[PDB]
């Protein structure tokens, strides 16, 4: 059995169990990921490696994360692109920008990337985005075009608490975003 | 309160490393935004 | 608020979470830090920096550790140096070996060693340990002088299992060790 | 069952840096031993 498990309610000015990337750092109790920039990309990872599966026996591990975050944009049309939790290679830097997330390099599935995210997806790409052309929530897999996605009406400023979980009895991913209003 | 929820199948094993690490992205292009994270945790538990 | 937490019950060959030193390495679901051979060193690490207190607030963390350790010699009464569980900066390396046990360097107070350590010796170092020369366990603060002993019985190849707490109300640290028979 | 005990007052603020890094380490010199560890969990909670 190996449990990995940890909760950071407030961060602080130098959390060093965190490895940044990009434009990523912490300030007044908060993670920044991005400022309200142009063409930029931030990261943070949680600074130990996760045993997700095992080659040995073939389970797979069950988890559930739960996190805040806010999108404080200039206004309300012109918001992009957007943010996501993700799960990849122990080894990784930031992958292409802009609409791709800088977690995904394609449309098209490509199994060297190595990485499942949840995205909260505030900008229509036109390529591969839900012709509808809302925001949304989508689940992606080794690619930019989601396997599944969810409409989603952003409430600007406002924090969002998330909750996502696996679970490895039927392979089932789950996410859930709530406004408390 | 207004909930979004979404769900769909994915073969972990088949997709990821038997390790990882997990974490936050967030960008911005022509438009943009600022994105913050106020609280996280995580648990993850693999028996055998 | 902040938490840090894992489990491990059965080790990996490749356990990716743990940082090693010397000759720690994991063979057949354990934490091998020495094999039985003579002046050596092994040294494993969580990856993940813990946050031990804040110098904002000033507050400082509640921790627990629960260990399974075996000691193997060839002869029961041919034994050395000991184990230890420690605490130091996030870029700790080995230090002197044998009955310094890779932690500490002197007997005398070193405050830039900055290690606080729980040892496990079975070997009598006239120069610092109990005159009755009876192995055991220990209490060290910047130094390889313990603070505090306890006399104990080891048993050659047997399990023990350890308990350390670290009460920030009163800064008491408490180790309990507990053999099968 | 044969148990020991020990404990003393460690004010670890002034001991040990803000963040740190938690591990085992073993050594042998003229006479020897194996060390194993069999298992291993941990447990920090720094109020906030
Ligand atoms: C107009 O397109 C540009 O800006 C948008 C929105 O920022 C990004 O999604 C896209 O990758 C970038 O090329
Ligand atoms: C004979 O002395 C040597 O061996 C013993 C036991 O292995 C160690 O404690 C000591 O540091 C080393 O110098
Ligand atoms: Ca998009
Ligand atoms: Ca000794
Ligand atoms: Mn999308
Ligand atoms: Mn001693």
């Amino acid at each position: 059995t190996e449990t990995t498990s940890f909760l950071i309610t407030k961060f602080s000015p130098d959390q060093q169990n965190l490895i940044f990337q990009g434009d990523g750092y912490t300030t007044k109790e908060k993670l920044t990921l991005t400022k309200a920039v142009k063409n930029t990309v931030g990261r943070a990872l949680y600074s130990s490696p996760i045993h997700i599966w095992d080659r040995e026996t073939g389970n797979v591990a069950n988890f559930v994360t739960s996190f805040t975050f806010v999108i404080n944009a200039p206004n309300s049309y012109n918001v992009a692109d957007g943010f996501t939790f993700f799960i990849a290679p122990v080894d990784t830097k930031p992958q292409t920008g802009g609409g791709y997330l800088g977690v995904f390099n394609s449309a098209e599935y490509d199994k060297t990337t190595q990485t499942v995210a949840v995205e909260f997806d505030t900008f229509y790409n036109a390529a591969w985005d839900p012709s509808n052309r809302d925001r949304h929530i989508g689940i992606d897999v080794n690619s930019i075009k989601s396997v599944n996605t969810k409409s989603w009406k952003l409430q600007n400023g406002e924090e969002a608490n998330v909750v996502i979980a696996f679970n490895a009895a039927t392979n089932v991913l789950t996410v859930s975003l709530t406004y408390p209003n | 309160v207004t909930s979004y929820t979404l769900s769909d199948v994915v073969s972990l094993k088949d997709v990821v490393p038997e390790w990882v690490r997990i974490g936050f992205s967030a960008t911005t292009g022509a438009e943009y935004a600022a994105h913050e994270v106020l609280s996280w945790s995580f648990h993850s538990e693999l028996s055998g």
